């Protein structure tokens, strides 16, 4: 089965692009990364940095996770990211997404692997 | 080492 590490890459890494090209980046990417198979994944973030740069976030600023765990790390620097959010009208299997491109810090939970 | 497993949030 897909490891947690493997699933992260799948659902959030997009190192082939410096930023969301168009208003359709999310529609395109949710489908291709397979996030619309049983349902429309309501929200998702794609990060456009190299995987070493994202793995490295795990040796950066330790912060509490949302759920209170203590294995979250915030990047020191802002990163190129694309925010995908399912629209009001999005009805499965015609999953529709609002694409928002921005530079921001990311917080991720890290585990040993 | 340590790898990212969940995306908690941005900014």
């Amino acid at each position: 089965k897909e490891t947690a590490a493997a699933k992260f890459e799948r659902q959030h890494m997009d190192s082939s692009t410096s930023a969301a090209s168009s208003s359709n980046y999310c529609n395109q990417m949710m489908k291709s990364r397979n996030l619309t198979k049983d349902r429309c994944k309501p929200v998702n973030t794609f990060v456009h940095e190299s995987l070493a740069d994202v793995q490295a976030v795990c040796s950066q600023k330790n912060v509490a996770c949302k759920n209170g765990q203590t294995n979250c790390y915030q990047s020191y620097s802002t990163m190129s990211i694309t925010d995908c959010r399912e629209t009001g009208s999005s009805k499965y299997p015609n999953c529709a997404y609002k694409t928002t491109q921005a530079n921001k810090h990311i917080i991720v939970a890290c585990e040993g692997n | 080492p340590y790898v990212p497993v969940h995306f908690d949030a941005s900014v």
